[PDB]
């Protein structure tokens, strides 16, 4: 079986290169963060604007929301992560205490909890409540380009140029395992599977790979896209066949069967890297986002 | 700008 995405709607407004959408927990919506400084709220499936949340000084590079669906973070270039009310658009806290650009951020399951990553090669976590930076964690030697928590918020994983991925234990603070494999390449993205199980991680030697990563295991890896300059998001796409899902410097999404490795399908459509795809969490929708010369936000639906 | 949509 292989997936037969098609384009839907191409969503255009942003006026600078789009860095990260992400679908809502609860299905109904699409944010997307810019370079633009803005983030913008558009109707899943009808692609339809909704609204525009503003604030930050300069670009941002990532964005996510609670498990309820009601307030976002975004990490900006200006040194800051913010938390917005989605349905008021106003700016609940700003997250001050990071010395370089903010590039990743996550919110856990349980959602009383931020995670960031920086250049400035640290990974916080932050008290959502309060605002307040609860621990800084000196989590790499060079800008770190992903973090996520795992299912039941007990563990972060985080990646770095300096080629290390990295497991952290919440609550703790401390380091459980470092991940090294070859020549130490950059690592460009990371993310636990949904199970918990594996992190998915991408190299910017044109190469993601599947990890067992308490047994230290690479267990897939999934090539034949170009990735040697950008930290591009990658997904496990699960409501319909298990598929990995990426975007691509030849400004291609790129789809592969988890299991055989092969590629599956190649979206074709957008006209600059796709930084960005993300997988609707209960139908068979892809959403993919570009760069300065393209700038729009793409979505994408299969019947498998 | 922002630093996920420029090049390492």
């Amino acid at each position: 079986v292989k997936p037969n995405y098609a384009l839907k709607f191409t969503l255009a407004g942003h006026t600078k290169a789009v860095s990260s959408v992400k679908f809502s927990p609860n299905g109904e919506w699409l944010a997307s963060s810019s370079a633009d400084k803005l983030i913008k709220i558009w109707g899943a499936y009808d692609g339809k604007f909704e609204k525009t949340i503003s604030g930050h000084k300069l670009g941002i590079s990532d964005v996510a929301w609670s498990s309820d669906s009601n307030l976002l973070v975004s990490a900006s270039d200006d040194k800051t992560l913010k938390i917005w009310d989605v349905s008021s658009g106003k700016c609940l806290k700003t997250l001050k205490g990071h010395s370089n650009y903010v590039f990743c951020c996550n919110f856990n399951p349980q959602s009383n909890l931020i995670v960031s990553g920086s250049f400035d090669e640290s990974v916080r976590i932050w008290d959502v409540k309060t605002g307040k930076c609860l621990k800084t964690l000196p989590a790499h030697s060079d800008p770190v380009s992903a973090v996520h928590f795992n299912r039941d918020g007990s563990l972060i994983v985080s990646s770095s140029y300096d080629g290390l991925c990295r497991i952290w234990d919440t609550a703790s603070g401390q380091c459980l395992k470092t991940l090294i494999d070859d020549d130490n390449p950059p690592v460009s993205f990371v993310k636990f599977s949904p199970n918990g199980k594996y992190i998915l991680a991408a190299t910017l030697d044109n190469t993601l790979k599947l990890w067992d990563y308490s047994k230290g295991k690479c267990l897939k890896t999934y090539t034949g896209h170009k990735n040697e300059k950008y930290c591009i998001f990658a997904n496990f796409s699960v409501t319909g066949g298990k598929w990995i899902v990426s975007g691509s410097e030849d400004n291609l999404v790129y789809i592969w069967n988890l299991q055989t490795k092969e590629i599956v399908q190649k979206l074709q459509g957008h006209t600059d890297v796709v930084i960005s795809t993300a997988c609707h969490p209960t139908e068979n929708i892809i959403a993919s986002a570009a760069l300065e010369n393209d700038k729009t936000i793409k979505l994408w639906k299969s019947d498998c | 700008g922002s630093a996920r949509a420029r090049p390492s």
